[PDB]
């Protein structure tokens, strides 16, 4: 069986992508101006919300 | 904290602390309300919560 071949080498890179994306600002300022808010303390709730996406299992 | 005292007796015992510059805590042996001029004081707090006591009754 005479034949005429072309070989084509197919290179997959796997790469272990991780992404954490978050929807807050980087700076969370507490300002401890009022008296209750020193023995109440401060609480802020929903700061930061984080998303995420990934390729491997993950802690 | 003496009690009133009548006539020329006491002379001193209620006087208020008079300054001509009551911005700088006074000295040593002036008349404090709470605390002194030397780390003699009351820790922080507040007439509302009750640690001990609470109210009027506080310190």
């Amino acid at each position: 069986n005479l034949i005429s071949e072309q070989n084509v080498t197919v290179t997959m890179d796997l790469q272990p992508v991780l992404q954490l994306g978050m929807q807050g600002s980087e700076t969370v300022s507490f300002v401890f101006s009022q008296i209750s808010e020193y023995i109440g303390g401060l609480t802020q709730y929903g700061a930061v919300d984080l998303s995420v996406s990934s390729t491997v299992d993950w802690c | 904290k003496t009690a009133f005292d009548t006539g020329r007796a006491a002379l001193g015992e209620n006087n208020v602390y008079a300054s001509r510059d009551p911005f700088d805590r006074p000295s040593a042996d002036a008349r404090y309300i709470a605390g002194g001029n030397a780390p003699a004081e009351v820790a922080g707090g507040s007439y509302l919560v009750d640690d001990g006591a609470s109210g009027s009754n506080g310190a």
